[PDB]
């Protein structure tokens, strides 16, 4: 499958004289794996995984080395942002960056990211050719100028080519398993003789789901309410869709729930 | 594993 | 720029009245990073409320999973508290177990 890395770090400065806060978390296929945390009492990257309980602390070493690394890139950076952006002391920002790869199920790179925010907004990223950089902003064309010049991108691009690929591929034999949705379908009033239809799906890892609501063959697209796919809390996810039908005519109604999960996309009805 | 981000900074 | 925190609250079980279960702020899309999520039970704080670490989305907005145990009834009444700089006042979203 389309297996994936990324680190997703952030720093946020505060009022006060305070160092900035600095975190990273670290996942595979979506699921967190690792996370370092500037505010825990010893700062060091941590398991957030069970898979990852068998590294020795060579790897959480030298790990938490970059970490530090990292952390003081970020600090500086904030530092010039402020400046670059004309803002002022004692106020909050923040920095944020995405890295990683995509591979293919022949362990190949198919995609690299770098990719960096500040408050919230692009501010520069590597393009997918990983030698060229896009700039969001005034600013960051001053940062787009000296990396350029010093060559930044052949530093990521060895980065995402090698350690990125190599390293997911390690995590991955470390670890492919999934858990279906269990879906039903509930049944709820409204007034005007109709009525609502909630096809519930639940208790489903990954997170990536479809749920269709069926006219009697035709998808209904356009009228259905969705909510965003959401954790119970227990490694697992939720997702829910509804239409408004008229009373009566529910029978006429199929929902169907795809997920990688399942044998086959699930089909079901409102059943009294 | 992680990036370890090259100077020059942001 | 502020971005608003969408807020999900729901159960990770289905509810059934007087069985014990776990009742989920999911609070979504946000920015800046700073929050102060509550969780009320008929319109009181419930004490030592969960809180996951804090994420961010690809878009690079933030994330958050507050939780509590609960035993839903059939009048006890939920919700969850959001204040965050990009909003006027704080948001509550009542638990609806329909939804
Ligand atoms: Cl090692
Ligand atoms: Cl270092
Ligand atoms: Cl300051
Ligand atoms: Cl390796
Ligand atoms: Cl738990
Ligand atoms: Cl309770
Ligand atoms: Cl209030």
């Amino acid at each position: 499958g389309p297996h994936s890395m990324r680190y997703f770090e952030t720093a946020v400065s505060r009022p006060g004289l305070e160092e900035p806060r600095y975190i990273s978390v670290g996942y595979v296929d979506n699921k967190e794996f690792v996370r370092f945390d500037s505010d825990a009492e010893n700062p060091r990257y941590e398991p957030r995984a069970p898979w990852m309980e068998q590294e020795g602390p060579e790897y959480w070493e030298r790990e938490t080395q970059k970490a530090k690394g990292q952390e003081q890139w970020f600090r500086v950076s904030l530092r010039n942002l402020l400046g670059y952006y004309n803002q002022s002391a004692g106020g909050s920002h923040t920095l944020q960056q995405m890295s990683g790869c995509d591979l293919g199920s022949d362990w190949r790179l198919l995609r690299g990211y770098l990719q960096f925010a500040y408050e919230g907004r692009d501010y520069i990223a590597l393009n997918e050719d990983l030698k060229t950089w896009t700039a969001a902003d005034m600013a960051a064309q001053i940062t787009r100028r000296k990396w350029e010049q010093s060559g930044a991108a052949e530093h990521y691009k060895a980065y995402l080519e090698g350690e990125c690929v190599e390293w997911l591929h390690r995590y991955l034999k470390n670890g492919l398993r999934t858990d279906s949705p269990k879906a039903h379908v509930t049944h709820h009033p409204r007034s005007k003789g109709e009525v609502t239809l909630r096809c519930w799906a639940l208790g489903f890892y990954p997170a990536d789901i479809t749920l269709t609501w069926q006219l009697n063959g035709e998808e209904l697209t356009q009228d259905m309410e969705l909510v965003e796919t959401r954790p119970a809390g227990d490694g697992t996810f939720q997702k829910w869709a509804s239409v408004v039908v008229p009373l009566g005519k529910e029978q006429n109604y199929t929902c169907r729930v795809y997920h990688e999960g399942l044998p086959e996309p699930l089909t079901l009805r409102w059943e009294p | 594993s992680g990036p370890s981000n090259t100077p020059p900074e942001i | 720029i502020q971005k608003t925190p969408q807020i999900q609250v729901y159960s990770r079980h289905p509810p059934e009245n007087g069985k014990p279960n776990i009742l989920n702020c999911y609070v979504t899309q946000f920015h800046p990073p700073h929050i102060e999520i509550q969780m009320l039970k008929n319109g009181k704080k419930i004490p030592k409320v969960e809180m996951s670490d804090m994420s961010f989305s690809k878009d690079w907005s933030f994330y958050i999973l507050a939780h509590t145990e609960f035993t839903p009834t059939e009048t006890d009444t939920y919700a969850c508290r959001v204040k965050h700089d990009s909003m006027a006042e704080p948001k509550t979203v009542y638990w609806d177990r329909d939804m």
